[PDB]
């Protein structure tokens, strides 16, 4: 799962994550972004269907971030951004979900990214 | 752009209908429906191997493993092609079952259409049992209700 993407942006800027995955054993059924910020613990962002089409935003995220698909790439495009959105964004991804479980819990994920940090000043 | 369907019965209570659909070849297929009659919790949800309903659940053979892995958990990379983990039934006893597995197939070599859908009586442990039994069918003990997986409209 590699990342690319990421760096410093000033408050109210926007900033665009994506993450191409190579090399993986089936397709996936969901791929997309978590987050941990400085001493938190790591928290789902946005997700996104193999459809292209039905996603899941953190509700803290909601009208800021909106993830898409390419490629097999997926974008994140982060807009008005907080100090709070501060943090490491890493990809992930399953081939398989339950969708009586939370896809934006991290353990839903077994596929994962090095990381990128994101650092949004002032 | 196929379609599937299961009609799941047993000598027991336990019975449902899931349905299979999967847009693209080598995409991920989506697994869906209701089965009722079992008791509240955890139970195990595979596809074995042949479709052969002549001895009743027992002659469906063992889970399908075309790639000659150990039993695992759905989500896991060690696991056979038909391990699909567990349904879950609440206090009534009806596990709906909405799911999507990108390692099950309704073409090609991983294809499931003609084998058997089983769900089991205790609940898969997805290959942590510890044992060797674990590894092999993750002792989700005997089976309450099979069908064979037919092509669907
Ligand atoms: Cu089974
Ligand atoms: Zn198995």
């Amino acid at each position: 799962l590699q990342e690319s993407g990421g760096g410093l942006v000033q408050a109210g800027g926007s900033l665009r994550l994506s993450c191409a995955a190579s090399g993986l054993p089936y397709r996936t059924v969901f791929m997309g972004w978590f987050r941990q910020g400085p001493g938190k613990e790591r928290e789902g962002v946005a997700v996104i269907n193999a459809d292209g089409v039905s996603t899941y935003y953190a509700d803290s995220v909601k009208g800021r971030f909106t993830i898409s698909q390419d490629k097999n790439t997926v974008y994140l495009q982060m807009n008005s951004l907080k100090p709070e959105d501060t943090a490491i964004y890493h990809c992930a991804a399953n081939h398989f979900f339950d969708y009586s479980r939370d896809p934006l819990a991290t353990a839903e994920y077994n596929y994962w990214g090095q990381g990128t940090q994101v650092t949004v000043s002032s | 752009a196929t379609k599937a369907v299961c009609v799941l019965k047993g000598d027991g209570p336990v019975q449902g209908i899931i349905n299979f659909e999967q847009k693209e070849s080598n995409g991920p297929v989506k697994v869906w429906g209701s089965i009722k009659g079992l008791t509240e919790g955890l139970h195990g949800f595979h596809v074995h191997e042949f479709g052969d309903n002549t001895a009743g659940c027992t002659s469906a053979g063992p889970h399908f493993n075309p790639l000659s892995r150990k039993h695992g958990g759905p989500k896991d990379e060690e696991r056979h092609v038909g391990d699909l983990g567990n349904v879950t039934a609440d206090k009534d006893g009806v596990a709906d079952v909405s799911i999507e597995d990108s390692v099950i197939s309704l073409s090609g070599d991983h294809c499931i259409i003609g084998r058997t859908l089983v769900v089991h009586e205790k609940a898969d442990d997805l290959g942590k049992g510890g044992n060797e039994e674990s590894t092999k069918t993750g002792n989700a003990g005997s089976r309450l209700a099979c069908g064979v997986i037919g092509i669907a409209q």
